[PDB]
């Protein structure tokens, strides 16, 4: 329908899923992108636009690996249906929906066959807000600099194993 | 051998019988492709080795050669890197951003891919992706926020690639460093609308350079990309 705001996040962390709410006020949003842009460059200032509601790790490097591999193909594993089941609020007869920002607009058609009360937003404005949380990382996270980078190193080599069968 | 700092950080310039452009061996005693390796003294005397960068196997090499102002790949730098072929280049690029950097690195073919994986083995800076860089959504969990989106592509949709990647994992005022080679997407003509295409992808072109003598009908393109948009 018409456009409604942004309600929560999801992320896809290396190490596992994060789901954000997203406290960011979004009347007439459009006519201040610029300057919500620059509040999202400082940690600070992006700690007004969003908070976590939960990180779920994978339990290990496979876990990981199957969800890199779900992820990169548009798909629901059963970690990501389970943040989503435990996290998003839902649906009632006070209030029918919830938006929920992704990056990937292939991934919106798999998380709505699972809950068809969630609309998917892929705009500019949740890109925007992903990538703050790309940016900000850690800092985000109750438990460090390179935590992130060192799950990357270990998930992108398995990856890319996977594919040219190593 | 005498060692001398380059303009930018991480590079050096080997001096000797002749002078040679070098990085610093962040894998000693390995080479990668077969390129020179220069040990230099500096209680027995330190030694460190350094590895000569030759400008004619490496389009990057080549824009430093042509006296780039700003390379955006330095120590410390997160570096995506797309058109990582076998990781000859990208091993360069490792050696500069050193042990408090990252290089991901991006390769669809699979013969140069498994040799890029191969050489990623002795370097924990380099992230290798194994994947096609049209869509980046299918490796983002693998990449986090970058300094520099460097581009060798060679791609006729290149212009596209490189604005998807950006978009998604380049941080606001971070530098776009892109190779252009006319025939594979007159000469002027293209790079004049390859450019216009990165300025509406919102990147501004900082410099651009030929990498003659080392290479034909190329163009090296430095930008910065402003994510609220052009000012």
């Amino acid at each position: 329908g018409a456009m409604a705001p942004i309600e929560y996040l999801l992320f896809e962390e290396p190490t596992g899923y994060a789901v954000f709410k997203v406290k960011l006020q979004q009347d007439d949003i459009g006519s201040r992108l610029k300057e919500v842009q620059e509040q999202i460059n400082d940690f600070g200032a992006f700690t007004k636009l969003i908070e976590l509601v939960s990180f779920a790790p994978f339990k290990g490097a496979a876990e990981a690996l199957e969800n890199a591999n779900d992820i990169s193909e548009g798909l629901v594993s059963e970690s990501l249906k389970a943040i989503l089941d435990l996290n998003l609020p839902k649906a009632s007869s006070k209030k029918k929906n919830i938006t929920l920002a992704i990056s990937d607009k292939n991934l919106g058609p798999s998380i709505k066959e699972e809950f068809p009360y969630v609309d998917c937003i892929s705009n500019e404005l949740a890109q925007d807000l992903i990538r703050g949380v790309r940016l900000h990382g850690e800092k985000l996270f109750k438990g460090q600099s390179g935590d992130l980078e060192r799950a990357q190193l270990g998930l992108g080599h398995a990856y890319s194993r996977a594919k040219v069968k190593f | 051998v005498v060692i001398e700092p380059h303009r930018h950080a991480g590079v050096y310039i080997a001096r000797g019988k002749e002078d040679l452009l070098v990085t610093k061996n962040m894998a000693p005693g390995e080479s990668v492709y077969g390129e020179k390796r220069i040990s230099v003294e500096e209680v027995p005397p330190t030694k460190v080795e350094y590895r000569v960068w030759n400008p004619f196997r490496s389009k990057l090499a080549a824009g430093i050669m042509g006296g780039l102002d700003e390379l955006f790949i330095a120590p410390g730098k997160k570096v995506l890197y797309l058109g990582a072929a076998s990781g000859t280049s990208v091993s360069h690029v490792s050696d500069v951003v050193g042990p408090e950097g990252v290089v991901y690195a991006v390769e669809f073919s699979h013969r140069p891919g498994r040799e890029l994986i191969s050489m990623a083995k002795k370097r924990p800076n380099i992230i290798p992706i194994i994947e096609d860089a049209r869509h980046p959504q299918k490796y983002r969990m693998l990449i986090g926020m970058v300094d520099c989106v460097f581009a060798d592509v060679a791609q006729p949709d290149q212009a596209r690639i490189i604005a998807l990647n950006s978009h998604m994992f380049l941080k606001d005022q971070g530098g776009v460093v892109i190779s252009i080679k006319a025939n594979c997407i007159d000469a002027e003509t293209v790079f004049a609308r390859e450019v216009q295409k990165l300025r509406e992808e919102r990147i501004k072109p900082l410099e651009q350079l030929t990498l003659e003598p080392y290479e034909r009908d190329h163009c090296i393109v430095v930008g910065r990309y402003m994510r609220s948009g052009l000012k």
